[PDB]
RNA sequence: AAGACGGACCAGAGCGAAAGCAUUUGCCAAGAAUGUUUUCAUUAAUCAAGAACGAAAGUCGGAGGUUCGAAGACGAUCAGAUACCGUCGUAGUUCCGACCAUAAACGAUGCCGACUGGCGAUGCGGCGGCGUUAUUCCCAUGACCCGCCGGGCAGCUUCCGGGAAACCAAAGUCUUUGGGUUCCGGGGGGAGUAUGGUUGCAAAGCUGAAACUUAAAGGAAUUGACGGAAGGGCACCACCAGG
């Protein structure tokens, strides 16, 4: 019954990523016009774009996703900020495999900036280099202490440094690598990755930083 | 076993590998030893499975550390049972 | 007399277990007295993929897989031939069909 | 499809091939006549099936002995051919590396040799 | 509105957002954020039959019809988000999902990545149906 | 919806499927394209090297 | 926001008397195994009464009801459906203090000790190596490999021995009959019914007959026949394409 013809009233915007990447023009998206009869500032600056980090960076990965949130719109350019990094689903499930020990650690941490982040981690005990066991297991005590190391490093390196630098570290997983090394004395481990980051509280008083990141 | 053996004087490697109360002549293999160790200036007698640490006047603390099995020792040491 | 020694998969050294459900018949069955089946399959399968690989551009990425851990109840698992009747001699083997 | 050979034919064929090897040819027509001479076969269709299979056998046979059948003369020839000498036994192999326990086996037999030492990356062969 | 600056001379990317259930397969492409559509043609739309909404032909027809209108608005490329039923339910995609992908690929949409986005819980809450249930 | 008519020539008769055994699998070289080569089921008796006139590659014809 | 739930990882793997028990971290006390020329010096084995715990549903009073859902009411399918199947949804699921005391509470196998047989795993502890890898300057760590020894869940293969067999290193050491102790059975039905007592708010739980009926009730293996159970073939008395 009831239709409208609405693709004649929409305006085009160029979604801009930070200048902390080599590809800044993610692509374009059309939103409804913001005006006093039909309101769309809500539907424009509430936008969260789920983009693959490979397309955003110019490449290193072809898994991984960044959530980009519009923190302001300036002249049909929409300036995005970090909201989270996940590993999609495919990558994450492929790490989880039978006959191993799945180690989970999660932490809640305040950054130098205003932002509260919940950062989940994952790790796996390896099949080592002369092992004739199929399965990889250890005492409960071990795994518990491995988790404490994991949690401590992850909090310490995110507590320090601004949100962007935290991001820049977590892409090559230098935090990850430090965990692997500190745990290597116990069980060597294979993997160690941040599997989810959930932005819990996002305040804006950092239009300064927002402009600094772009350009 | 090939099921017809009779052993009246059994070898001490198939009687010395077994559990302490499962031995065919039962005496444990535990012993005492003299520990010299250099930060201690006296010759402290110590029990092979000491349990709780042995300490001495001559050392600050360096003599034993506890372990559930054989007691841990530090630096130069000797052992002679002697005669169990 | 016992027609299955393990009773379709054992629960020895364990006093009770929680029940899992069937993924296509939804009925309660013990988790380790029922069929458990890993399903790793391509996202674009053997179907879509032929035109999806040719049409793709600006891409270099090996295909995702969907991972789902199915659980089937006995009556459904026999029916749709996940497992099927076998010789009584053959039952004493824990060795299953290779994947 | 149809009219696969029966046991009666094959048995007779084995018989004939072994004892009349030199006489037999490889041509159906001549072999058919030879089967009249060396046997009494009460039907021509039966004799033809026998003769037929015997040519097929002779063809395989004259590449050396083949599956399920052998002729005595060919057996003698293979026997003689196999005089094969693959060592002479010890090579000699004296004073080479041997396992550390195989070493004590030689040692307490009044020999000894050079011997392997050290264990690196066990499990062994892995 | 029309295209961005040209309707076919640049690659503008959106998200496919295919919900594969059984007894339907919704194709329903959206703008990269997710907060505005682009086309709304269901698997029941081209052929409504109440059982052919997930049979390959309907799915094909629909995905081609979507792909048309997509490249008419300057969206000439797509990152694919396949999705199953999800939740504490069957979480298996229907058979009209593969045919739809192949159909839009053929039509003239261009592909750039493929990711999985299926939502799987820890078996939060409870599953539908009683204990004896359907017996097969 | 619509595609152009494709002539495709029988490369290899794969074998017979069907419940009654009266459907024959065939692989047809797409003829226009040597890159494509796709499996379509033929109802009739098939002699290799004869030519089908495919009106679709939609609605894939397959074992049953 | 509410209420619920902790996948994949998770196994003939662990722990707990059993019932039972998987998100992170901390606290509280408890238990086993192991090591042990420590201590006591027979303190022990097993069991009427008596006592502790005890899934699920139900019942008492609240919280709570997201999810799903005994009843009810609806749509189909069936000759019949009141069922399975779709929908709506009640008590209930969840949580707290009380009841209740049973489950195929199944390993259908009392508990304790001794003796009798091969081989390889694995959770865990300890011990040993001119073994590997790993960290601090190397270590002492730890994971791993090999060997050894305990106590776990099991497996495998065996004229070890049993059994009616199926099976079973115990269901073995039973006519060559006897280590300790406890419990229950004496053809099948009537019947966990009758009856009295007892416990429970209730629902229910425990003890527990007879008349009469009847030469089979039952177990196991074997062979056939049959299956809308699973792998197969073959035929125009079958189908196909068709006349």
């Amino acid at each position: 019954k009831k239709v409208v013809d609405p693709f004649s009233k929409k305006d085009w915007y160029d979604v801009k990523a930070p200048a902390m990447f080599n590809i800044r023009n993610i692509g374009k998206t059309l939103v409804t016009r913001t005006q006093g009869t039909k309101i769309a500032s809500d539907g424009l600056k509430g936008r969260v774009f789920e983009v693959s980090l490979a397309d955003l960076q110019n490449d290193e990965v072809a898994f991984r996703k960044f959530k980009l949130i519009t923190e302001d719109v300036q002249g049909k350019n929409c300036l995005t900020n970090f909201h989270g990094m996940d590993l999609t689903r495919d990558k994450m499930c492929s790490m989880v495999k039978k006959w191993q020990t799945m180690i989970e650690a999660h932490v809640d941490v305040k950054t130098t900036d205003g932002y509260l982040l919940h950062l989940f981690c994952v790790g796996f005990t390896k099949k080592c280099n002369n092992q004739i066991r199929k399965t990889s297991y250890a005492q409960h005590q071990q795994v518990r202490q491995i988790r404490k190391k994991m949690m401590e490093i992850m909090t310490r390196e995110v507590q320090t440094n601004d949100l962007k630098e935290v991001v820049n570290k977590l892409i090559p997983d230098s935090i990850g690598k430090d965990i692997e090394k500190a745990c290597q004395s116990i069980y060597p481990l294979h993997d160690v990755f941040v599997r989810k980051v959930k932005m819990l509280k996002k305040p804006k008083f950092e239009l300064g930083k927002l402009m600094e990141l772009h350009g | 076993m090939p099921l017809a053996k009779d052993l009246l004087h059994p070898s001490p490697e198939e009687e010395k590998r077994k559990h302490k109360k499962k031995r065919l002549v039962q005496s444990p293999n535990s012993y005492f030893m003299d520990v010299k160790c250099p930060g201690c200036y006296k010759i402290t007698t110590v029990f092979s499975h000491a349990q709780t640490v042995v300490l001495c006047v001559g050392c600050s603390t360096v003599l034993c550390q506890p372990t559930g099995g054989k007691a841990r020792l530090t630096e130069g040491c000797s052992f002679r049972r002697k005669q169990h | 007399t016992k027609k299955r020694r393990n009773n379709g998969r054992a629960k020895k050294g364990r006093g009770h277990v929680q029940p899992i459900r069937c993924t296509n018949c939804a009925c309660c069955v013990p988790k380790d007295k029922a069929i458990k089946k890993f399903v790793i399959r391509n996202i674009v399968e053997a179907a879509a993929v032929r035109d999806i690989s040719e049409v793709s551009v600006f891409d270099a990425y090996v295909l995702p897989k969907l991972y789902v851990k199915l659980h089937y109840c006995v009556s459904c698992a026999i029916h749709s031939k996940v497992v099927r009747n076998r010789s009584r001699e053959a039952r004493k083997d824990r060795t299953p069909p290779p994947r | 499809m149809g009219r696969v050979r029966t046991k009666t034919v094959k048995k007779a064929a084995r018989v004939i091939i072994e004892k009349y090897y030199t006489r037999l040819g490889n041509d159906f027509h001549t072999n058919k006549r030879v089967c009249e001479e060396i046997a009494i076969i009460p039907s021509k269709k039966l004799r033809n099936k026998i003769a037929g299979y015997v040519t097929h056998l002779m063809k395989r046979i004259q590449r050396g002995p083949v599956r399920g059948i052998s002729i005595k003369l060919q057996e003698e020839e293979r026997e003689r051919r196999d005089n094969y000498v693959p060592e002479v036994s010890a090579l000699d192999q004296e004073i080479i590396e041997v396992d550390p326990d195989t070493k004590e086996m030689l040692k307490l037999l009044d020999f000894g040799s050079l011997s392997n030492l050290q264990v690196t990356q066990p499990t062994v062969g892995m | 509105s029309l295209g961005p600056q040209v309707a076919e001379g640049e690659n503008v990317f959106g998200v496919c957002h295919i919900f594969a259930s059984f007894n339907d397969t919704f194709v329903h492409v959206t703008d990269l954020s997710g907060k505005e559509t682009i086309c709304r043609v269901t698997g029941g739309m081209k052929v409504k039959a109440d059982r052919d909404e997930s049979s390959p032909y309907a799915a094909m027809l629909a995905a081609q019809d979507v792909a048309q209108r997509c490249k008419e608005l300057g969206i000439t490329a797509l990152h694919i988000k396949l999705r199953a039923t999800g939740g504490n339910r069957t979480k298996t995609p229907g058979p009209g999902a593969q045919s739809a992908l192949r159909a839009l690929a053929r039509s003239g949409m261009k592909i750039g990545r493929i990711e999985d986005v299926t939502p799987i819980p820890s078996d939060s809450t409870r599953r539908k149906g009683g204990r004896r249930g359907r017996r097969l | 919806r619509v595609q152009p008519i494709k002539l495709a020539r029988v490369t290899k008769v794969l074998g017979r499927t069907g419940s009654q055994g009266q459907c024959t699998q065939v692989r047809v070289e797409f003829m226009d394209d040597t890159s494509r080569s796709i499996i379509r089921n033929v109802k009739g008796p098939v002699r290799e090297g004869d030519v089908l006139t495919l009106l679709e590659s939609e609605r894939e014809a397959r074992r049953l």
